[PDB]
């Protein structure tokens, strides 16, 4: 019969969880978000629509910092990725607290895997609706991760969710194939500027604030810092360049 | 320690308590009844505690009464003490237990006949046809082993327990300020009123 | 989280029918057929060993199973719901008799434990009844030898032989014509492995036939010499040589 | 074994008027032989007009000074900003005290 | 089914919205606030002759200083009695004075939306809303005399004069006109005889309608049968003058 | 566990699963009670549809509470037991702290405040009963009678009955009873509840029994013969015209 | 559709929404009208109550958290009771363990959590009121709209509730201006009597139905009703 | 009554279909992965997919090492997969903890194999949609393989294959076996039995590898350890000069 | 959540009745009937096997009457496994009561605390009624031989004949017909062999489908006695009444 996409912790006929599929509609409606995987760390990009001019500019912050070397961005419902870092804040602490050192990129990304996971066990709990990019650097080289609803992720070259994942996933691809050796913290933070205002053409219609953060071996000591100032404005005009 | 005896004779059981309620220094009553009536033909006295003592009997009174009402029936004086027991039993092992030593005094109507039932606050119970709890035993036991016979009238028990507490006035150093006698048989229990100069 | 099916799944139905008992038997039926037969010196439980696949080690997979020195069980139906029951079978035989008595539990009074933790899964909040009928044979000092079959609603009656699953209905027919109160245990092996036949589609062998015995004690099977009282299990598995070796005289 | 009270001596006075109202102290916080601070308030300000000192054991002193300072101020929250009066602050420091009635605030506490 | 704490499409709770229904059932109930005092008047509605009707407890006492009257199920409002009554004596307790009205009246709502299967916030164990609404009427030193409607919403709202129950659409319609600024106590004491009146299925007399007032010199004070009866007299001999 | 919410509010305002509460009451056999002037008597009907019960443990409709408080009921036999119990637990706990026998509102108000309860708990539906709680309060000879509901709204009555056909004898009792003049004596008190019962019962010398509770714990249930009289008078009043 | 996936907020929907989450965002359409405005020292409030009737009063909508911070409601009243006291603790909390005064930034970050979990467990409910939260820290002036969705924006001005929309065009047309109305507090109120007259249909904001209050530089959070609003009418 | 799909209860038939959807849950992935047992070694070959160029291929892993001496290869979702994979690792852990040695690779079956008994029985807990394959080299038993599927079902194997076209390599490997006569591959370096799994694979499936499209977990005594890019690269080497 | 499947099995109908109740009555009304009838010096249980077979071991066997004190003793009709809880339940607080007070405890009190353990499922808990059906023969120094029966509702009532199970309308009809005041345990012997003959589903009633169980005060002793019949035993009794 039917009646399989009601309740959470159910199968359907052809093995698959339906409310998890809806939570990734959620997702997909949500605002785009990257992140790119350099020679030495890891840079977060994302959109924020501005819906009136009544808005603060540069205030409303939706990059978060998990610990003091991971960086986590989000798509989807806003409430339910700051819940998701909420834990894995608490998760880092409990990691650090046991073993002295800081909870390795890897290590962490189970940690929220196997959260994620645990609320499409239950029809109690409400899947996440949200995807979550995020990484940093350890102590053995940087990494870059994508969280889906299902509690499902994977190490990714260059990550892409929201409402353009596809024109940012194209160019991403582009990224990969022309740089095989490896490209930089100082380029990747310019690259990642463009790729939101390309992939702002699947929401035109709205005007846009951007929003870049980092974390790099040699250019932050391993630290997840935010792109500010002089450096934020120059790759807002390599992507205005180039958008033309 | 306050003065609790007990005696069973041929169709009734007797029980005398003292009258005395002291604190430290001062004689506070003179006219204390230490006993509570479980039913209409159970008596329970009782010493020990200065807190722990009115509240256990209140305590045993409230759940025979329930009993009571419960199934309208009259328990025997051996269920009575065998409930009292256990409660003590319970209490001995617990946080803080309850320091009241009682004698349980009834009217079995089913057997027609008295019965006398001792229980300190350990849970010790043990059936005799004459108890006393305290010091007073001390006095009072070898002269009930002398002058007790089952076949005493009620008058005799009276004479009896009057001869005890005279010994107990006399050798005591504690003044109780006398006793309150009351009588259990086949027609209730009734205090006598006149003990002061009997 | 928390398990919030604190209500019962099974429950009764306008015609007095209690459904997830009456299912749980239906999948039982669907099950294996497993047969068990008392005798005068003995009783005996056997199943076939149905391999999944050819690859698949039957040997790994126990379908007939040691409850206590004394006392063995087979089944028919869901085998992971057996599984869990033997071992709950095993430790309620210590917890709720060995460590109190200082002995094993009698026939009787293990089944009874057993038949409670089946009833349990019918009436407690959030569970499904177990899709399994246990036929359990034992041996204790002051009842001898006894059969018995529990049922997936907690029912369990003592049986002189009777069989579960799949042609239930024809091997109990069969067993009716072949048993009588005078039989010894080796011609309750015999008559088990007739009935057994019947059931079986392929290959009937010591490799696919599980057979297990309640007969005398065991003192090679002890383990240790030196205490009088201890004269080892009663409880016997047949390995795969003394099944064949039976079968040439079938 | 390890001591939970001490003293950090001091001394506090309170005097009453017709229209006013007085709660001097001395600054001086000690321990034993030695001198703590020269100037440590004692005497605190806990608004609604009323004023408020601990004196005895420094720590729950403060402790106690910071939970009526804290009970004024919730008092506000659910009564419609309604002032605390002197007999009403009297009674509720009771309650404070007490409430710790088996691990004493080891003070002397005037309003 | 559906949970207990459900919203609906329109932004309402049902079960709350639902509630308010039964108090629509409920026997008639109206308050009217003035610098004299506050006046409750509530309406018995015996079911039956037989019945008793001084039995009949509509109007209740918080403290001395703090009246309320019910309406609908009535059964309900002792849990909110009881908490109000408690929160009332605590308070003095705990302040060695009298409870605000607004106070007082802010504690009983606050059980209110304690309801639901397992709300995550605290621990509201309750199945279902509470079926009866209040007029908690009070004086104290700071806002004088007030009048209060407390809802199973766990919204209240002040009124000058308020009106729940069975005839309750119309007899605040009836409030609206008559009411003002500078109502004497009495004037008070004849309008809610005279809309209770109007609203009642059965003929006003003393046995079937009670009134109560709250003032500061006196305080909270359910007026016995005798009194009753002589101002329905005079509310009588009032109208059928013109 | 179990915290279901079983009573809850319908569209037009209404609990069903206490409505259907009622409609258990309605199904049970009547109970009816009348005051006098210094007496309260209890009389209830008994079933027929089996008969070859031993009378002597059969539980009998009307049970104490205390010595001076009687309990009678319509509706669920099963959860009247309940409210009994705990009527009776609250009746020696009252004595215990207050040092005072229970008055007859008090201990009604305790009934209906556990039937009110279990309207709105999680997980547990109201109780298929309605109380007649009668009786005399401490030192006191005034009559006393109350009923409680399903709903939890207690009242006390001059004359009041529940069960089946209470909606008959309710009739006879409000154009029988007059406030003006109760039954000063027990035996017109005790006709008039027998009378009352003669109109449901239809002629059931074993199908009713008659409890008389005076002042001062001076509780009497009557026996088969002692009601038979009463009957056998009432049905001469009829022939006599 | 809708019907069979608004049972709860546990359940999603096939294109991806929550519609017990968008019901309880009804119900502050439902409720009154209320402005908030700031500049680079002062932040304001102004509400319009609501009465039930002419004999009744007009309910209270702005609750004060602290010293320093103060909101205003519009929908449920008891939802905004629980969060306005939920903010009071955690106001409590960083005075008393960290002797700091709560950042308006982050009073906004624990609103959003607490009203997420009851947006994802079973049983539980949204919250049924949108809040608008003012405040004065050591980041200068604040304001920040509150929603049952957990969605959580600072905004130099805004409004919420019924015919809000007049009110919340008026501000970003005005927005140039207000936002200059510094060391004078009189003129940012003026600025949000004028906001919240944009929202009026029904009739005009009078004595008992006004309400402002005001944080900044050198003033703590204050709520003025009736007569100390008169000089705004 | 129409709710006996969606939780864990008996139909009219007497079947669980909430059981029978999480085994179609395990196909999810289209992955096929095979166990063989060599002389002393046992090594599972399973097929590896990364579609996405975005990915890091390091990453994507089907196969966990659960303790020093167990290897767990698993056919379902991935997120199912590492719920069982960390469940089985402190399953082991406190095993050696508590009895003082390494479990068993049958007894770390029969644990989680009751496990999944549970969400079977119980209605909250959904079954894991995945079907667990623990392999290592016993100090008892030898060469082990053990397998686990949402049923709570759990047997020992000579050798085994799961997946999509899991019918194709069984009976693949059930036609060598019946032809040398014996229950495990005859060779003494665990290479050649690494090269046996992919040969019969490739010639199962019908499909030619690179060093990326295949992963190889090796079980040996007191030691399991997957194979790199490049091992498995010299592995594909060997069987190419035969062919 | 879980409130989809809930069946709710403690609500009323709008009749005013109780489905789980009606139903696990209707449940009883298909298992074997068994009879107790009291004699004026003694009460007799009398039961049908439901469901026999040749293999089936009858010496062994005990499905319908158990021993519950020394004095009071229960014929069982419904499901057997929810018995014995029951039973066990009651075994334990018997023993409870002899314990506390140094006496066996009165029939009624064990009928009444059975009673209200089965009313418990009746008003909450949300699990299933038991579908058992008790009668209680047993005896006290109150009131002598009692007989008692109990329900799924946890209503209980005292009989001097009655019958639980199949066909119950039929026996009950025999049992009104034949029984006396003044009956002898021995004539009562014989009306329950005569009332569960004639409402047998079966061919014949034999002694392999009967369980019995007498309890007297035996004169030649002053103590009571409980006699559960073994399957010699009642195979001669079959014979002497007649049945053959």
């Amino acid at each position: 019969g039917t009646g399989y996409d009601l309740s959470n912790s159910v199968f359907s006929p052809d093995g698959r969880n339906f409310q998890v599929e809806y939570a990734v509609k959620a997702v997909e409606n949500g605002t785009t978000s990257i992140g790119i995987k350099c020679n030495d760390g890891v840079v977060f990009a994302v959109e924020k629509l501005i819906t009136s001019k009544l808005l603060v500019p540069q205030k409303n912050v939706k990059i978060q910092v998990v610990d003091r070397h991971i960086g986590c961005v989000y798509s989807g419902l806003i409430p339910d990725g700051r819940h998701l870092v909420n834990r894995g804040r608490e998760e880092a602490a409990s990691f650090k607290k046991l073993y002295k050192t800081p909870i390795p990129i890897p290590a962490f990304a189970d940690r929220l895997g196997q959260y994620v996971q645990a609320h499409t066990l239950y029809n109690s709990v409400r899947p996440f609706g949200v995807s979550t990019i995020f990484g940093g650097v350890d102590k053995n080289g940087a990494h870059l991760y994508m969280l889906e609803p299902s509690g499902s992720y994977w190490g990714y070259k260059g990550a892409a969710t929201g409402k353009g994942r596809q024109s940012a996933k194209a160019e991403l691809e582009k990224l990969v194939d022309h740089h095989p050796e490896g490209l930089s913290a100082r380029e990747a933070v310019k690259q990642a500027a463009k790729i939101i205002y390309l992939a702002h053409e699947d929401n035109k219609e709205k005007d846009f604030e951007l929003e870049i953060s980092w974390c790099s071996l040699s250019e932050t000591n391993g630290l997840h810092k935010f792109v500010k100032g002089d450096l934020l404005q120059e790759a807002i005009d390599f992507a205005q360049k180039e958008i033309n | 320690m306050d003065i609790i005896l007990g005696i069973r004779v041929q169709d009734s059981v007797i029980l005398a308590s003292s009258k005395a309620v002291t604190r430290g220094i001062s004689v506070l009553k003179d006219s204390d009844d230490k006993t509570r009536q479980l039913s209409p033909h159970t008596l329970m006295s009782f010493a020990g505690e200065a807190g722990d003592t009115v509240q256990f009997a209140e305590y045993i009174q409230a759940n025979i009464q329930l009993y009571s009402i419960r199934e309208d029936y009259e328990l025997s004086p051996q269920a009575v003490s065998s409930f009292v027991r256990q409660e003590l039993a319970k209490s001995i092992r617990s946080r803080r237990p309850y320091q009241v030593n009682v004698l349980i005094g009834g009217y079995d109507k089913k057997k027609n006949k008295p019965e006398l039932y001792q229980i300190d606050y350990l849970g010790t119970k043990v059936e005799l046809p004459y108890g006393a709890h305290g010091y007073s035993g001390f006095y009072t036991f070898s002269l009930l082993d002398h002058h007790y016979r089952p076949d005493m009238t009620t008058e005799e028990g009276l004479d009896l327990l009057k001869l005890c507490v005279q010994e107990l006035e006399k050798r005591m150093p504690m003044d109780f300020k006398g006793v309150i006698v009351k009588i259990v048989d086949k027609d209730g229990i009734r205090q006598v009123d006149d003990f002061q100069a009997q | 989280m928390t398990d919030r099916y604190s209500f019962s799944l099974t429950t009764f139905s306008p015609s007095g029918k209690l459904g997830q008992i009456d299912y749980a038997l239906t999948a039982v039926k669907q099950g294996v057929t497993s047969l068990g037969i008392k005798a005068t010196n003995g009783v005996v439980i056997a199943t076939e060993k149905k391999s999944s696949s050819p690859l698949a080690m039957s040997e790994t997979l126990s379908k007939v199973s040691l409850l206590t020195p004394d006392i063995g069980a087979v089944y028919s139906g869901m085998g992971p719901d057996y599984r869990v029951l033997v071992d709950k079978s095993r430790k309620v035989a210590h917890t709720s008799y060995k460590r109190i008595y200082g002995e094993y539990p009698p026939t009787k009074l293990l089944v009874s434990e057993v038949a409670k933790i089946m009833q349990e899964a019918t009436q407690s909040g959030g569970v499904r009844p177990f899709g399994v009928s246990l036929l359990i044979a034992g041996h204790d000092e002051f009842n001898g030898f006894s059969l018995y079959q529990v049922d997936p609603s907690g029912s369990y009656f003592p049986w002189k032989a009777t069989a579960i699953g799949k042609g239930s209905v024809a091997a109990k027919t069969f067993l009716e014509k072949r048993w009588n109160d005078e039989l010894e245990l080796e011609d309750a092996i015999h008559i088990a492995l007739l009935t057994l036949k019947e059931s079986v589609e392929g290959e009937f062998n010591g490799d696919t036939i599980e057979l297990a015995i309640i007969g005398d004690e065991n003192p090679d099977l002890l383990g240790y010499t030196g205490i009088p009282t201890d004269k080892g299990p009663r409880f016997r598995k047949l390995t795969s040589q003394e099944i064949n070796d039976r079968l040439e005289a079938l | 074994q390890f001591n939970p009270y001490g003293d950090n001596g001091g001394t506090i006075l309170g005097i009453a008027g017709e229209d006013f109202a007085v709660l001097a102290g001395d600054t001086r916080n000690i321990t034993d032989y030695s001198i703590n601070s020269r100037y440590e308030p004692k005497v605190f300000d806990c608004g609604d007009n009323i004023v408020m000192s601990a004196n005895g054991f420094a720590a729950d002193g403060d402790a106690l000074v910071k939970r009526f300072k804290n009970s004024v101020k919730w008092y506000h929250f659910d009564h419609n900003d309604k002032k605390l009066s002197i007999n009403s602050a009297a009674r509720n420091i009771q309650h404070l005290l007490y409430g710790k009635r088996f691990f004493p605030y080891y003070v002397h506490t005037i309003i | 089914d559906r949970g207990v704490s459900t919203f609906s499409p329109e932004g309402r709770l049902f079960q709350v919205e639902y509630s308010l229904e039964a108090i629509k059932l409920g026997s008639t109930a109206i308050g009217i606030a003035t610098k004299e005092g506050v006046v409750l008047g509530v309406e018995k509605r015996a079911t039956s002759p037989l019945l008793e009707s001084d039995s009949i407890e509509k109007i209740v006492e918080i403290d001395r200083h703090i009246g309320c009257a019910m309406s609908g199920l009535t059964a309900d409002a002792r849990s909110m009695i009881e908490h109000a009554r408690t929160a009332a004596v605590t308070h003095n307790l705990y302040y060695d004075e009298d409870i605000n009205v607004e106070s007082l009246t802010q504690s009983v709502c606050d059980l209110a939306l304690r309801f639901g299967e397992g709300a995550s916030g605290e621990e509201r164990l309750m199945s279902r809303p509470f079926g009866v609404a209040l007029l908690i009427a009070g004086h104290d030193a700071d806002d004088g005399y007030q009048l209060f409607h407390a809802e199973p919403s766990g919204t209240f709202y002040r009124y000058n004069a308020k009106a729940i129950g069975s005839g309750s659409e119309g007899a605040q319609a009836e409030l609206l006109n008559e009411w003002h600024s500078s109502l004497t106590l009495k004037e008070a004491e004849l309008l809610v005889l005279k809309i209770l009146k109007q609203v009642m299925e059965e003929k006003l007399d003393e046995n079937n309608a009670q009134l109560s007032c709250i003032t500061k010199q006196d305080g909270f004070k359910i007026y016995d049968n005798e009194k009753t009866a002589e101002l329905i007299k005079e509310l009588k001999e009032k109208e059928a003058a013109e | 566990g179990y915290d279901r919410a079983l009573s809850i509010f319908s569209p037009d305002g209404h609990i069903f699963q206490v409505e259907y509460a009622l409609e258990a009451v309605k199904r049970g056999t009547c109970a009816v009670g009348v005051k006098g002037k210094n007496c309260v008597v209890l009389g209830c009907e008994r079933r027929s549809t089996l008969k070859l019960q031993d009378t002597r443990i059969t539980p009998s409709k009307v049970s104490k509470i205390d010595s001076h408080v009687v309990l009678s009921f319509s509706g669920l036999n099963a959860d009247s037991r309940i409210l009994i119990e705990k009527a009776r637990v609250e009746a020696q706990s009252h004595r215990l702290t207050l040092e005072d026998p229970v008055t007859v509102e008090y201990l009604t108000r305790y009934v209906a405040g556990v039937q009110q309860r279990y309207t709105q708990s999680g997980g547990v539906r109201p109780f298929g009963v309605s109380t007649l709680i009668a009786g005399f309060d401490p030192r006191d000879d005034e009559p006393k009678l109350y009923q409680t509901e399903p709903s939890g709204i207690y009242s006390s009555w001059s004359a009041q009955t529940i069960g089946r056909n209470s909606k008959t004898v309710r009739e006879f009792l409000e154009k029988n009873y007059d406030r003006k003049e109760p039954p000063a004596t027990v035996e017109e008190c005790v006709k008039l509840t027998v009378r009352s019962l003669l109109e449901v019962v239809q002629t059931g010398a074993k199908n009713i029994e008659i409890t008389v509770v005076k002042p001062d714990s001076d509780i009497v249930a009557l026996s088969s013969e002692e009601i038979n009289q009463y009957v056998t008078q009432i049905e001469q009043e009829k022939q006599e015209q | 559709f809708r019907n069979n996936y608004d049972g709860d907020t546990v359940t999603f929907s096939p294109t991806g929404r929550l519609f017990q989450v968008e019901y309880a965002l009804e119900a502050i359409k439902q409720g009154s009208v209320t402005v908030g405005l700031r500049s680079n020292t002062h932040a304001v409030l102004v509400a319009l109550k609501r009465n039930a009737d002419e004999l009744s009063s007009y309910q209270k909508k702005i609750i004060k958290c602290d010293e320093h911070m103060g909101l205003s409601l519009a929908g449920l009243a008891p939802d905004a009771r629980v969060l306005s006291n939920y903010l009071r603790q955690q106001c409590n909390y960083s005075s008393l363990v960290f002797n700091r005064k709560l950042a308006v930034e982050r009073a906004g970050h624990l609103l959003c959590d607490k009203a997420q979990k009851n947006t994802q467990s079973y049983g539980g409910r949204p919250y049924g009121v949108g809040l608008l939260i003012i405040g004065y820290d050591k980041s200068g002036a604040h304001l920040l709209e509150f929603q049952p969705s957990g969605n959580v924006t600072e905004l130099y001005g805004t409004a919420i509730g019924a015919r809000s929309q007049g009110a919340k065009t008026y501000l970003e047309r005005t927005l140039d201006t207000f936002i200059k109305i510094d060391g004078n507090p009189d003129e940012l109120i003026k600025a949000g009597v004028e906001a919240i007259s944009q929202s009026l249909r029904d009739e005009s904001l009078t004595v008992d139905n006004l309400s402002i209050a005001i944080v900044g530089k050198d003033t703590p959070f204050t709520i003025y009703d009736g007569e100390a609003v008169a000089k705004y009418i | 009554a129409g709710y006996d799909r969606h939780i864990t209860i008996f139909s009219p038939e007497g079947r669980l279909y909430q059981v029978e959807y999480a085994f179609k849950a395990t196909n999810q992935t289209n992955i096929n992965s095979l166990a063989v047992r060599g002389k002393d070694c046992t090594v599972v070959i399973s097929q590896k997919k990364v579609p996405d160029k975005l990915l890091d291929p390091t990453t994507v892993s089907y196969i966990f090492c659960i303790s020093r001496t167990i290897g767990m290869v698993v056919n379902g979702p991935i997120p199912d997969a590492r719920n069982a994979a960390l469940r089985a690792k402190a399953e082991a852990a406190e095993f050696r903890y508590k009895y003082g040695y390494d479990m068993p690779c049958d007894v770390l079956a029969k644990r989680m194999a009751n496990l999944s008994q549970i969400y079977t029985q119980r209605a909250y807990m959904r079954p894991l949609g995945v079907i667990l394959t623990f392999v290592s080299v016993d100090e008892e038993l030898g060469p082990s393989i053990y397998k686990t599927d949402p049923a709570g079902y759990y047997v020992g194997y000579k050798a085994t294959a799961t997946g999509p076209k899991q019918q194709e390599i069984t009976t693949n490997l059930e036609n060598h076996f019946k032809k040398s006569k014996i229950d495990h591959i005859n060779e003494e370096s665990w290479e050649k039995v690494v090269e046996f799994a992919i040969t019969h694979m490739i010639d199962a499936l019908g499909t030619e590898f690179s060093k990326n499209d295949l992963e190889v977990g090796v079980a040996t005594k007191d030691k399991f350890f997957t194979l790199s890019a490049e091992n498995i690269e010299e592995r594909l080497v060997a069987i190419a000069e035969q062919d | 959540g879980s409130r989809r499947y809930d069946s709710r099995t403690t609500i009323f109908s709008p009749e005013g009745r109780l489905y789980q109740v009606e139903y696990a009555l209707e449940s009883i009304s298909h298992a074997g009937t068994a009879i107790g009838i009291m004699a004026s010096d003694g009460i007799v249980l009398a039961a049908e096997r439901k469901v026999t077979s040749t293999l089936l071991e009858q010496d062994t066997s005990t499905e319908k009457l158990y021993k519950l004190n020394d004095k009071i003793a229960v014929a069982v009709a419904g499901l057997t496994a929810d018995a014995e809880i029951l039973i066990n339940t009651a075994r334990i607080h018997a023993q409870n009561y002899l314990k506390t007070y140094n006496e066996d405890i009165p029939v009624e009190i064990l009928v009444r605390r059975l009673s209200d353990i089965k009313q418990g499922y009746t008003q909450h808990g949300g699990l299933r009624p038991f579908g058992v059906s008790f009668i209680y023969a047993g005896y006290d120094d109150r009131y002598g031989y009692q007989l008692y029966t109990s329900n799924p509702s946890g209503n209980y009532t005292g009989w001097k004949a009655i019958s639980v199970g199949a066909n119950t309308s039929a026996a009950q009809t025999l049992l009104q017909m034949d029984y006396k005041d003044d009956m002898k345990v021995d004539d009562a012997i014989e009306l329950a062999l005569k009332t569960l003959s004639k409402t047998t589903d079966s061919s014949a009633l034999t002694y392999d489908r009967l369980e019995f169980a007498t309890i007297r005060k035996g004169a030649n002793d002053g103590e009571v006695y409980q006699k559960i019949f073994k399957p010699q035993e009642i195979k001669d009794i079959l014979v002497k009444t007649g049945i053959t």
